């Protein structure tokens, strides 16, 4: 369905680092927030 | 600075309800409790795992419980001042 | 008063008042029971300065509800145990924009704190 | 039964101590936690608090996220719990 909910916590962290998006660790309560950051980053190309 | 801010940052928070945090109004506090952030210390925890970052914290508070700008500014400010004194 | 205050008291004795200009630190036994304070320490961290450490005598009791004031040598106070102790080797508790005064008990644990921070 | 590392962690506020200062966080464990973004002890405190100080959730999280064994997760949980009772 959604390419962002299907990422593992590790893959999410790799994308946050690859795009230089400031972040703390990926945990349950931050998962949704960082999925949105990556989505917004990839929308602004 | 508000009275709620000063009363919160003046002493340890222990198990104070989430509404004791400056910026947490009635609806905002209800929404935080439904999402499992019923105590101020649970919101502290989120502030800490976001590494005390203002933009990440305020964006999380807005998206999770509908905080407006003034509410997220005052909650962030109150947690940062509390953590600087007590952590 | 430009300084905001933050305090934590986990046992019987609180850090009740810290003079902003560095003349004294004042402890209060806020409980209804006496407190042994032999070899307790007050630790004062001012900004990035070296840490200041005052050691209580090996035997010292702060009685229920009572106050002890620890004066820097430069305040000009009268030494009079147990209510007024003078720290004769140290001229000031120190000033600045962040004053942190912690009470440490005999086993090395922080049991109270008062922090003053200025805008 | 308590270690010097444990006693030193719970004796005072943690401020900006590294994650390796928390009781139970050994050499390999602490490095794996730093790789996952937990460079300071307070970040581990944050996860402890959002899990509502729950022993089972916290220890299971530490085991599955960074490979902590039972003794390590027991000691880290105990030290965080005792710290929070004294300072939070």
């Amino acid at each position: 369905g959604d390419n962002y909910a299907d990422l593992s916590d590790t893959e999410l962290t790799t994308l946050l680092r690859r795009y230089n998006i400031p972040h703390g660790p990926v945990v349950g309560s931050t998962r949704r927030l960082y999925e949105k950051k990556i989505f917004e980053y990839e929308t602004q190309r | 600075t508000s009275q709620k801010h000063r009363d919160f940052v003046a002493e340890p928070m222990g198990e104070k309800p989430v509404g004791s945090l400056a910026g947490i109004g009635e609806v905002l506090g209800k929404k935080l409790e439904e999402r499992g952030f019923d105590k101020a210390y649970v919101v502290l925890g989120q502030f800490l795992v976001l590494k005390k970052d203002e933009d990440l914290f305020r964006e999380w508070l807005k998206d999770t419980a509908g905080a407006n700008a003034k509410q997220s500014r005052d909650a962030f400010g109150a947690l940062r001042e509390w953590a600087d004194a007590f952590l | 008063s430009s300084f905001s205050q933050h305090a934590r008291t986990s046992g019987r004795v609180a850090v009740e008042e810290v003079d902003e200009e560095g003349k004294f630190v004042r402890l209060r036994n806020k409980s209804n029971e006496d407190q042994s304070m032999g070899n307790w320490q007050i630790k004062r961290q001012n900004g990035d300065d070296p840490l200041l450490t005052y050691r209580f005598p090996p035997k010292f009791t702060l009685k229920a509800g009572q106050v002890v004031t620890i004066w820097a040598a430069g305040a000009g106070a009268t030494h009079s145990p147990p209510t007024d102790l003078v720290w004769k080797a140290q001229n000031t508790w120190g000033c600045g924009n962040s004053l942190r005064t912690a009470l440490i008990n005999s086993t090395g644990e922080e049991v109270a704190m008062r922090k003053l921070v200025r805008s």
